[PDB]
């Protein structure tokens, strides 16, 4: 600033959740059940 | 994934395939804009936001018929730059598609395969559509073809050729291409399903009971046919059977790989209600010589190997009793050197009915792709065609000046005469 | 046990650390001893 | 303490393995999503056998799911109880086999028997006594007969002191799925005899038999047939996950079951199948079980055991039985028709017993026998090899690839090799 | 009481250290103001070690952000915990040294490391006590490499006894991200032997893999490289930090992984990486926390470690665990295979356990392993160099600045003499 | 704070200079008065109160193209003394914009610079845009760049020349006036990357499928190049390629520092719903060699070195993944001596359509410049295009009368004969 404040722009127009990264690093709460699994799977052929 | 890349050259090739897309757009739900309202990966590129574009190309040096798919209902399904247009067509010249003006056209073509073979991430085989009999699909139809070999090696080609008949023919030097594309396409493609036109005329007449069709009643059901081998790969079965597993089940020997294919119920509507349609039914229909869509009699040579496309509402022991009764049949007969001679494969999607189309629903189908013995009387007919129209050297004028030499005709002379040595010393009991 | 990380952090002291050695409050009873003597010991000015 | 891996390799082995997971969660109680919701605690007690236990609760297969095409991964997956296996060990390749044995055991599945070798061994390593390695798969395609005996070939001088059972379906005689079924069997079988422990032979027309004679399906679906598969592979085991009054591990039916070396085919069939029509007025008892057992329609193997002799017969019990009407039986139907066992060998059949039933079941017996009459199968296979071997038909795709015909000779000696004491012993 | 001073240098190493100061000050609870709401009691027992305790109960880092350009500068201070670096700290130079090995040491290197180096002199007089000093950097590069390794040359002068961390990232093998790799690891390579005190080797292909084959991520962002990284890099001084039952700081890791001063060049990988889905799957064992750790593709290096015998390795658990089973399952690894270590080396691995572990796991392990399988990497950045050389390619950069063609030749020189040491204790 | 100074010269300067700060007014969000309704900082220099002024100089001879800029949109834009102006052109000789009409008005120019160079704090290159084919654009251009390396010393000079096709040309003393330049290129610039008409005619015509385009539509997507050069410095990104990268990276050898250029997605509007673009599409598509902007076929040379410019929505692995894929093609061939070719650059700032543009809106955009041996057969093919015409010596009465002696030819060739002796030696594998 012009009297000496450390000015700094947040530059946080919520393009930081793009910035950021996406490692689990959490072994409480971790997602149990059926969408958890069925997430990761790649969706292949379809069944009559 | 698994994948597959079409190619249509010529006139035949591209109303064929404008049949065969129709019936892939209604299979998979695209619309003709092409947005849906997982299995669509096999023939459809997900582009963007929810848009499908086909895995194809339309290439023909005759813009007219290019540019009807490009006016049609479908302006919106194909890339633009996908469908490759040419100033002048070969107009039945084989040396015209191979040498003079096809050359300019088959670098532009190989462009755009690379560019859908580098899309694609597991790559199973090619759909080859044209017809050996003009000169596009012949001359250009063999360029492409050969090129492709060199490009992806080792790598399966299902060309599905119409061939001209016996007693049908609508240009005058169709057996001349014929001979000519038959002497590249032994040992560049893979394998190579036989069509003719008029035993889809007879079972349009016979089977649809419609007395006036004409070729998009034609191309319709052999959209079926096409649509019906592939299916494994977009949709599950109890036994399913990819484009890899064809080559090593219906080519035993290097050089013997044209296959027949019949569709076995082709009912028309009010047929179809009255008949009660089995397994057991089908699958005789199936080796019943007039539904065969080759003019070719299965009593003559011996079934050397085949594979059965159920689909529909099949269970394994109806199709398993069936193969039971057509083996104890005696009007057939197999070669002796092959005991286990049936593959079967069941899906469990009935095939899709086209709107305003000439067949019904029906819960079960079969496509019996066999390779026989049977098929050296339609390569003996045309050696026959040829030598007598090549005994005094007619219409080889319009070939030697574009390209072509006089030798050429003489090579691919014994090319076929080699072949029909190879059948009937493979049919032959040791 | 633990739920959470910082539950797994607090009753890390007081279960398996530097707290967990045993209170003479948590033990029932303190044995009576057998000492030499309950009277004056003998060299202890 | 004592465990099981398994794994499942070519369409058939992957789709009845699905089933026999499908069999056993059911028998041990575990839901589809993997928890525990049984009643009894017998049914927790040996469950190591074949499942890891893992944080939350959660009870995971010990499979390993191996295919060369992704096809067949997404059919056991979309299905129920298809997703307790874990997402790790769902290995797949891209190209696929394309039923060629060549390209299964050779080309394809160089690049694919180290991914599987990297989890095969992590999953025996994180486990404490190895009692052996079960693998099902097919000898008639080439995703599971290439690339699958691939995986046994390897697997044995790894581990050369655990057993191995290969429960493969072999082609059926009067009709063929696969034209290149003699090619794909004698090869498999040829990797299979010094390799396998113990084999069980399978065949899909004696379960079509089955389904019409005797369960009287209309229709039997392509499900049935794999589930009469895993209620036997399910009773092969049945010593090792649960108490008995008479145990026998899958050791001590190798010791009985196999008189020499080579002999390690087996023929299997499941006792108590009667129709829906039939249950009200059948009596599930002892005598009956065993009149069902020695039936030669009742074997889910091709093979008809009247035209040989038996040389080593088991009979995996379970149930509340008495011991004596299990051993007396025995005894009756070795008497009855002699001449169909062997006479060198005093005391033929082996029986054993568990004291739990599978559910609903008071009584069920499983049957693994060690006949002659499974030659007629292997010269089968190998009258169809000769027939084409001669011609060279089917065979430059296998020699395509960089494996000649100087092995075809060596699969068709093993083939007449092992058909000779076969016939030898027959005498 | 034990403190270490961070340094980050160039592109790589301040986008490494934003990361690594989100992992360290959420592990202590510190919020993005600057005070403190954790909620465990442990967290502010050890904040001397990487933070200096302020006016008002404001914690700041002992970290010395470097760079040659403001624009990376920005990008730390404008992010998250960007704000709670000093703003004296921010030493930086205009020109920027445009992947330059000689304007990052040589010319524009005096410049500001007269600038520096009084810098981080007023942190080191600050603390207590110096376990040693962290720096973040990458070789590739010209601005991170010839200023970071000038850098390490200064302050080794200036305090001697004192340990450095040294985290790199080398040049990946498949791809090239700067043109002058070659140059610019072999320069840095020649400088980091003699001054580094022990050197951690990273590679962005091998971060690459483990984002993919491991967490299943379809596109792994530039960040979740970094996030990895962190984890060892939070976990290298966790007995600093938290107590231990087993403590080991800089220098037991310093004098158990380095058998002589040259062979200072190790490789890590963070033990517990699961997919978000398949956690329920596997369980939570210590056996399985040192299957996955001995694993080749969990390696963060470009090195396979099964082409070569490993030296020393070490390993840094973290959580509530036992000591026998640390230390039983670390003889597995020497007993099941043994010929994948060093003969002359009894007791090749060292264990340490430090019973608090980061924030969200239950158990948690850094591996650190020097093995002589490195020297592939070595002979692939010495391939490159020497293929440049000869031709004296892209060297009319360097050459204009002041450092000519002699000190390329003992840089190759020392290059070789590395891989040679590597090379000859395999035998 | 990172600045750049841009300097246009020729007429062909000024209309792409023209189109240049059209887009980066639109990058900005500046409206063209001159007002904002940090980025700028490398571009434009905040005047006074809300006012931006461009940190550019438009000098011309030729009256008519600077003061078309004085009496367009952009009047309220530029500072007035900026734009420099003069009585005569140079009227395609390089003798008269070198020596007789060029001193007189390169003065001017250097005052303009050096009050730039006060305004601006740390300045980081140089970008200088002319054609060599005119007088004014080699002949000032040589002028100007002369005394900037006088003046400003071991600083980065970025230029762009637009060099002669091999079959177009609208002047026919380029090939006297291109060599001319090319001396003195060589020694005072330090990156210049090749330019060529017709290769961005052929871009025009096959990708955005428009038959008659003129220069406003070169001029625009020149200007995409030179934005997405410049990128780095203005938006944050990934891995940031400043001007100081250029030099070392791509310019092995002093005198081997000519660079082509590319950009991947050249897609019109109707064109990006059926076509998907990918990073691993749009990599292939920037190195094929349809897509460069110097009619030039890379097969016939090596790639010496290259850089990879992406922009928006390009994670980090899958530019990786798609460098390894360029290396496995047999192709694209590298020269042996340099296996670390590649030097990637992502932004993250998608690129800015124009309205009433060409090029559509894409989330990812690739500028590839890449030092290459096949440049010299653009530089030979001009060497055999002046050595025609100064056998017989025609046009050369005019170049002599106006100042320079005719001894400046024969250096003139000598040098550009030691460019032709510097590229095989260099490419050739040792
Ligand atoms: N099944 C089927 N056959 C067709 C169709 N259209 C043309 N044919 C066959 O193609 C033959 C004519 O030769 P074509 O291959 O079409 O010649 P072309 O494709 O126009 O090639 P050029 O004449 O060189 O332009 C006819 O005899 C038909 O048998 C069609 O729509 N369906
Ligand atoms: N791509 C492109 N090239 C241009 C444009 N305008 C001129 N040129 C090129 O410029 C060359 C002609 O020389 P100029 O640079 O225009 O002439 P000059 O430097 O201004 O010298 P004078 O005309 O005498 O004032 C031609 O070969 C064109 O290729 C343009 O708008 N776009
Ligand atoms: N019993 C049984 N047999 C099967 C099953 N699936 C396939 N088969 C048999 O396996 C043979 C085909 O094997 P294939 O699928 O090609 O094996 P793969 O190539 O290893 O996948 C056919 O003869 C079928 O009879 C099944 O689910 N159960
Ligand atoms: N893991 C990781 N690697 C990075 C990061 N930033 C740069 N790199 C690597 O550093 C190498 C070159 O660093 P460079 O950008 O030249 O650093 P500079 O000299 O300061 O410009 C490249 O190979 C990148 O892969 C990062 O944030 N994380
Ligand atoms: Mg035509
Ligand atoms: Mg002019």
């Amino acid at each position: 600033d012009g009297q000496g404040g450390y000015v700094a722009r947040p530059l946080s127009g919520s393009a930081v959740a793009l910035r950021a990264s996406r490692v689990p690093m959490d072994h409480y709460d971790y997602p149990v059940g059926n969408a958890a699994a069925a997430a990761e799977v790649p969706p292949g052929k379809r069944i009559v | 994934m698994r994948e597959v890349i079409s190619i249509h050259i010529g006139q035949a090739g591209i109303q064929v395939g404008n049949a065969c897309w129709e019936l892939y757009c209604l299979e998979h739900g695209i619309q003709p804009d092409g947005q849906m309202p997982d299995a669509f990966n096999t023939f459809f590129s997900e582009t963007g936001a929810g848009k499908h574009v086909p895995r194809c190309i339309f290439l023909d040096l005759e813009p007219t018929v290019v540019d009807e798919v490009r006016t049609g209902t479908y302006r919106q399904l194909f890339h633009p730059e996908q469908l490759i247009s040419g100033k002048e067509d070969a107009a039945n010249n084989f040396a015209r598609g191979h040498y003079t003006i096809g050359k300019e056209i088959v670098d532009l073509a190989l462009d755009r395969i690379r560019k859908l073979a580098d899309n694609c991430t597991g790559l199973q085989g090619f759909l080859v559509f044209n017809a050996v009999g003009g000169g596009t699909g012949s001359g250009l139809g063999s360029l492409l073809l050969e090129r492709l070999s060199v490009d992806y090696g080792k790598k399966s080609k299902l060309g599905f050729t119409v061939y001209p008949s016996p007693q049908v023919s609508t240009a005058v030097v169709e057996p001349y291409n014929s001979v000519l594309s038959t002497h590249s396409l032994l040992e560049h493609t893979d394998v190579a399903v036989m069509l003719d036109n008029e035993a889809i005329y007879d079972i349009c007449r016979r089977s649809l009971d419609i007395e006036r069709p004409t070729y998009t009643n034609l191309n319709r059901l052999i959209a079926q046919v096409i649509s019906s081998l592939t299916a494994s790969l977009r949709f599950d079965g109890a036994l399913n059977v990819d484009i890899t597993e064809f080559q090593t089940n219906l080519v035993p020997y290097p050089r013997i790989h044209f296959m027949l294919s019949s569709y076995a119920p082709i009912i028309s509507a009010e047929k179809a209600y009255h008949e009660q349609l089995s397994v057991a039914e089908i699958t005789n229909a199936a080796f019943e010589p007039a539904s065969m869509m080759v003019k070719c009699d299965p009593r003559h040579g011996k079934y050397m190997a085949c594979c059965l496309m159920y689909r529909g509402d099949v269970v394994p022991k109806d199709v398993n009793a069936s193969v039971a009764t057509i083996k104890t049949k005696r009007t057939i007969q197999f070669v002796d050197w092959c005991p286990t001679g049936f593959k079967c494969g069941i899906n469990y999607q009935p095939p899709t009915v086209v709107p305003g189309g000439d067949l019904a629903k029906v819960q079960r189908a079969v496509c019996m792709i066999s390779n026989s013995t049977a098929i050296g009387e339609i390569f003996s007919r045309l050696d026959h065609k040829f030598d007598l129209m090549y005994a005094k050297r007619a219409f080889v004028h319009w070939y030697v000046g574009e390209g072509m030499e006089e030798g050429e005709f003489s090579e691919a002379r014994e090319d076929l005469a080699a072949l029909e040595k190879d059948f009937e010393e493979v049919g032959a009991e040791s | 046990g633990p739920r959470s990380w910082a539950e797994d952090c607090n009753q890390y002291r007081t279960t398996r650390g530097s707290k967990s050695y045993s209170t003479l409050e948590d033990a029932g009873r303190v044995p009576e001893r057998y000492s030499r003597t309950n009277y004056v010991p003998f060299l202890a000015e | 303490m004592r465990e099981i891996v398994h794994i499942q390799g070519g369409q058939c082995g992957n789709q009845i393995g699905a089933k026999f997971w499908e069999v056993v969660s059911d028998e041990h109680g575990i839901d589809p999503t993997g928890t525990y919701h049984g009643d009894s605690d017998l049914q927790l007690e040996r469950i190591n056998v074949y499942f890891n236990e893992a944080t939350g609760g959660r009870y995971v297969p010990r499979a390993i799911l191996m295919d060369l095409e992704p096809g067949t991964m997404d059919s056991v997956r979309s299905g129920p109880y298809g997703q307790i296996f874990r997402p790790d060990n769902f290995v797949f390749g891209q190209t696929g086999a394309g039923n060629n044995w060549a390209k299964g055991h050779y080309t394809e599945g160089a690049e694919l028997i180290d991914s599987v070798l990297d989890v095969v061994r992590k999953e025996a390593e994180s486990c404490d006594c190895l009692q052996g390695f079960q693998v099902c798969h097919s000898l008639g395609g080439g995703t599971g007969s290439g690339m699958g005996t691939l995986l046994i070939s390897k697997i044995r001088e790894e581990y050369p002191d655990r057993m191995m059972l290969t429960f493969s379906v072999v082609p059926s005689p009067k009709v063929s799925d696969t034209v290149v079924e003699p090619y794909n069997a004698t090869l498999s079988v040829h990797q299979l005899v010094e390799n396998a422990d113990e084999c069980m032979v399978l065949d899909n027309e004696a379960l079509y038999d089955i389904c019409f004679r005797t369960l009287k399906l209309t229709t039997p679906t392509f499900g049935d047939l794999n589930h009469l598969i895993s209620a036997v592979m399910s009773g092969i085991t049945c010593c090792l996950r649960f108490p008995g009054q008479l145990n026998a591990d899958l050791r001590k039916l190798a010791v009985n079951l196999i008189p020499f070396p080579r002999l390690h085919f087996f023929m299997v069939g499941f006792t108590p199948l009667t129709s829906r029509g039939s249950q009200q007025y059948r009596a599930l008892t002892v005598p009956e079980l065993t009149q069902q057992m020695w039936d030669a329609k009742n074997m889910m193997c091709a093979a008809d055991p009247r035209h040989g002799r038996y040389l080593t017969a088991s009979a995996l019990f379970r149930g509340r039985m008495s011991t004596k009407e299990v051993d007396e039986q025995m005894l009756n139907v070795q008497n009855k028709n002699s001449s169909y066992f062997v006479e060198w060998i005093p005391n033929n059949v082996k029986s054993s017993v568990c004291d739990i039933p599978p559910k609903g079941l008071k009584m069920s017996a499983t049957f693994i026998g060690n006949s002659t009459a499974i030659q007629e199968m292997f010269k089968r296979v190998s009258e169809q090899f000769t027939a084409m071997f001669r011609r060279k038909a089917f065979l430059h795709w296998y020699t395509g690839e960089g494996m000649d015909e100087m092995e075809f000779t060596e699969a068709e000696s093993n083939m007449n090799d092992l058909v000779s004491e076969y016939q030898q012993y027959q005498d």
